[PDB]
RNA sequence: UAAGGGCAGACGGUGGAUGCCUAGGCUCUCGGAGGCGAAGAAGGACGUGAUAAGCUGCGAAAAGCUGCGGGAAUCGGCACAUACGAAUUGAUCCGCAGAUAUCCGAAUGGGGCAACCCGUCAGGCCCCUGACACAUGAAUUUUCAUGAGCGAACGCGGGGAACUGAAACAUCUCAUUACCCGUAGGAGAAGAAAACAAGUGAUUCCCUCAGUAGUGGCGAGCGAACGGGGAU
RNA sequence: ACCGUGAGGGAAAGGUGAAAAGAACCUCGAACAGAGGAGUGCAAUAGACCCUGAACCCGUCUGCCUACAAGCGGUAGGAGCGCCAGGUGUGACUGCGUGCCUUUUGCAUAAUGAACCUACGAGUUACUGUUUGUGGCAAGGUUAAUUGUUA
RNA sequence: UGUAGGUAUAAGUAACGAUAAAGGGGGCGAGAACCCCCCUCGCCGAAAGACCAAGGUUUCCUGAUCAACGCUAAUCGGAUCAGGGUUAGUCGGGGCCUAAGGAUAAGCCGAAUGGCGAUCCGAUGGAAGAACCGGUUAAUAUUCCGGUACUGAUAC
RNA sequence: AACCGCGAUCUCGGUGAAAUUGUAGUAUCGGUGAAGAUGCCGAUUACCCGCAACGGGACGAAAAGACCCCGUGAACCUUU
């Protein structure tokens, strides 16, 4: 049966990259909280 | 379907009483002087019932 | 932190299995403050035929530095050594024994 | 000089000794101890014998333990083993180490497999 | 500058050994073909006819510690292949 | 007769309890300091070693470059490495001052799916590369100066719940709390009487006054001030 | 690390030895797969998962008992046998005996709960009252904030 | 119905994942039902053959290795380690254009954070400036080579 | 209802889980009893240990009954 995840890197991209992250102020929030935390994996963007 | 109670450790060696490895049957062969199994061809010599069966180069 | 021999110095083992037995320091370890001192603490290594046939090796292992002491030129024994600027402004050590400049 | 000396008298009482030891066979203890429980008390050149024809998986380690307990007592008593002079004296099989593996189960359940391993101890003697 | 190393291989052997004016090179990732054919121009003295690239990603590699293992990976270069001008000729034993 | 079984002792197996140990935490004290950033930050990407880099350092000058001072024999970072070199004509190392410092990111030449794509004008080379400049907004008269973004707590300001308590619940409480947002400084706020009182004499903080006066479905609760003693 | 599209959630994991002196060489074996030796070392039953090395759980050996016997498995008697000088192991045979916790008027209960072991796990502290034991002063008792000296 | 770790019991039990199917002879090896070669047999064949895209990311080829992984063993492997391997003026994309939508200018609205709002961004569409034939590797080919051509800029 | 074929099943070699589990040397009958007993009482029957087969009991397993009532529990829906 179909699963949930389907994969698209242009939609990953879209919905939760670093320039989608950096364009709102909740989003500029979620980076600093992830900062602050220490993630090695700031966003989307940073895995490969 | 469920087991009520663990067995214990009695109850559990009392049923591995007729758990045993089989023997083989081994026969001398005198002339050769060593053990192969009843009825079947020696495989050092090649030989059986005291003819030769398989020939080794 | 200067240390108190250095390679090239005789020194005296002043505790240990080989008290009592003096020697030429050979190297100096720093970080782990040890020496190999000519000639004592032998070890005995299996070393395989690799090489480059093996066998058993004979070689000095190293020991801490605060169970050597520097030897007294006058007297030939162990010391404690001290430090002055009586050669012509540079700082020299000394035996605290005698007063002879250990060199 | 406490350990030295305790030491010293186990190295003496292990000279009188014969055996070997196989560690960490990657197989089940129960189903070796099923061979070592046939081969208890016999023979070494009929357990030889029956370790080799024998249907077994397990048999081919333990035939290979006793040529090397064999061996053994050859080195300790400096000289080579006569005809029938020599008998499988003592047997154990141990558990060892285990390996944890996951199995997928229906409906999403995960179930735990154990692999396991065991020793075995042979000490042989002469028939005396 | 840019480049890094050339690549000695039986393929590259055997491609010298059929053409003999072609020869290869590790080149830095972001170099183009007219950087390349400049930089073995000053490097050899020769003429350079034609440059083939292509870019290949470092691979991944497991790097093994006490505890367990660590994920790393190598670094990406470029492989550059020099055709010279008839004639020509480039010694890596000499020198 | 023990196929097997029961109990005890001895000796092993497994497993990792216990004891002993640790600079890794926790709570504080004292003294400083209280920012970083368009001269490009925080945080990253990619590189960089004789040999693959996991960390560390560093940035195409890439485990490093220069000077001054200190010091005097080893040094070439760590993950149980060797080789090969440096160094008494003073290495390595330490303090202070300098040089270099790729790409992304406020990112600022225009775009963009971060670490990429595409340009314009002048200048030096020969399709293509190396050094400039090229954003916006409030001041200033094209020039000049500032700003933007990030970040611990403490300050001020704009908005502002509910569960809960009242043994239900709506006034009331929780609470001018949580939380969201804006914006300073080393502190901030307050502060020099159109004041308190029935003599005192600007603010702020501490101990009392005092769970007092009051307030309140006068329920649950909430709760001062004058005066006095101090810090200043 | 792992899990999640994402916001986010979020582990386990310390100890050879004083010093690597980290086991040359021999034997069995295709192989160190593993072991027996030799050698190092105070010690290798400190041999790399390495200090100590418990329980549950799993084995081997030795002693005694056991194939006419029926219920919480113990407890009180009591031969014989076996070890080492009046102790210790076993237990022929006999009497008595429906675990434990919790919740209940009342539970062997066919009410609840636990696979077992090791480790972890639940009336604490602050302030303000009140009573009391014991004290210091006493018609009086007591300082708070704070200040001085040396610390 | 407490938590972590370890170990039991059920138990050598359920099960080893489509009933398309296997047999023999040689080879190598310490070890072979399963690996390699040959013969025979069987299954798919609008596929269970051959390609493009998404997605994955070295799984590709070779040499060593069989501890772990592979529901058995293994000399084998999409496994471990090391080395190698992807070649374009013409193929695909990008560079150019715009759709939905998004970000904005002048302006509008609004405790704050901000919400709107015609040029720019944005393919799943429109343009692209432009070939085939043959051969060759262990692993690439319209890319390498031999022919045959064509296209765009540039100096006479 | 009978018979037939293959897969599962059974036996052997290899690998090897789970639910469940206070400890158990865990028989029957009638009594007794928190009122339906393997475990209490009195009798009766029964040499020790497996394998195949079936499901009567272990108020068998599983999910702190959804029915019912209770809590000055909750949510959602309606309305003069
Ligand atoms: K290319
Ligand atoms: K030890
Ligand atoms: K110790
Ligand atoms: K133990
Ligand atoms: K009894
Ligand atoms: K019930
Ligand atoms: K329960
Ligand atoms: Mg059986
Ligand atoms: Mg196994
Ligand atoms: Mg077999
Ligand atoms: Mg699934
Ligand atoms: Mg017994
Ligand atoms: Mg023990
Ligand atoms: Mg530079
Ligand atoms: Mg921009
Ligand atoms: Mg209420
Ligand atoms: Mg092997
Ligand atoms: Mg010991
Ligand atoms: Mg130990
Ligand atoms: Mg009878
Ligand atoms: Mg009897
Ligand atoms: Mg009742
Ligand atoms: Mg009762
Ligand atoms: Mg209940
Ligand atoms: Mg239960
Ligand atoms: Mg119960
Ligand atoms: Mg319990
Ligand atoms: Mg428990
Ligand atoms: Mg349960
Ligand atoms: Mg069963
Ligand atoms: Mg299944
Ligand atoms: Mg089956
Ligand atoms: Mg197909
Ligand atoms: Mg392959
Ligand atoms: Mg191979
Ligand atoms: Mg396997
Ligand atoms: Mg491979
Ligand atoms: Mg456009
Ligand atoms: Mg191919
Ligand atoms: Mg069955
Ligand atoms: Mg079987
Ligand atoms: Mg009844
Ligand atoms: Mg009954
Ligand atoms: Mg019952
Ligand atoms: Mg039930
Ligand atoms: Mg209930
Ligand atoms: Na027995
Ligand atoms: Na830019
Ligand atoms: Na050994
Ligand atoms: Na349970
Ligand atoms: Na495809
Ligand atoms: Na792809």
């Amino acid at each position: 049966m179909k699963r949930t995840y389907q994969p698209s890197n242009r939609k990953r991209l879209n919905k939760h990259g670093f320039r989608s992250r950096m364009a709102t102020a909740n989003g500029r929030r979620v980076l600093a909280a992830r900062r602050a935390k220490g993630r090695a994996k700031l966003t989307v963007s940073d895995e490969f | 379907a469920h087991p009520k109670r663990r067995q214990s450790k009695t109850r559990t060696a009392k049923r591995r009483t007729h758990d045993k490895a089989v023997m083989p049957t081994l026969a001398k062969c005198p002339n050769c002087g060593a053990w192969h199994i009843y009825h079947t061809v020696c495989g050092d010599c090649g030989y059986y019932r005291g003819k030769l069966a398989i020939e080794k180069e | 932190s200067k240390l108190h021999i250095k390679k090239g110095d005789t020194v005296m083992v002043i505790s240990g299995e080989d008290k009592g037995h003096s020697g030429r320091v050979l190297e100096v370890l720093v970080k782990e403050q040890r020496a190999i001192v000519e000639g004592l603490n032998m070890i005995k290594k299996h070393a395989k035929p690799s090489a480059k046939q093996g066998g058993i090796i004979s070689k000095e292992a190293p020991i801490h530095i605060s169970n050597l002491n520097v030897v007294d030129p006058k007297t030939g024994k162990a010391t404690r050594i001290g430090r002055r600027l009586n050669e012509n402004g540079k700082l020299v050590r000394y035996a605290k024994k005698s007063g002879e400049e250990i060199k | 000089a406490r350990k030295h000396n305790s030491a010293e008298a186990r190295k003496e009482a292990l000279k009188q000794m014969y055996f070997a030891k196989l560690r960490n066979v990657p197989t089940s203890p129960r189903k070796m101890r099923l061979v070592a429980d046939m081969i208890r008390g016999m023979e070494v050149n009929r357990a030889l014998g029956v370790l080799k024809f024998s249907n077994k998986e397990a048999s081919a380690r333990v035939e290979k333990l006793l040529r090397s307990a064999v061996a053994n007592w050859e080195e300790k008593n400096e000289r080579k083993a006569e005809e029938g002079e020599l008998f499988v004296s003592r047997i154990c099989v141990d558990g060892a180490s285990t390996l944890k593996r996951l199995r997928p189960a229906p409906q999403g359940r995960g179930y735990r497999i154990r692999k396991r391993s065991n020793h075995v101890t042979i000490y042989v003697d002469t028939l005396n | 500058g840019i480049i890094i190393k050339p690549i000695i291989s039986e393929k590259m052997t055997a491609v010298t050994e059929k053409m003999s004016e072609r020869y290869g090179f590790r080149v830095s990732p972001n170099a183009n073909k007219i950087e390349i054919k400049k930089a073995v121009e000053a490097m050899y003295n020769v003429k350079v006819e034609d440059v083939n690239t292509m870019r290949y990603d470092g691979k991944r590699k497991n790097r093994y510690t006490k505890s367990g293992l660590i994920r790393g990976k190598e670094a990406s270069f470029k492989k550059a292949i020099v055709t010279l001008k008839k004639g020509e000729t480039i010694d890596f034993f000499s020198n």
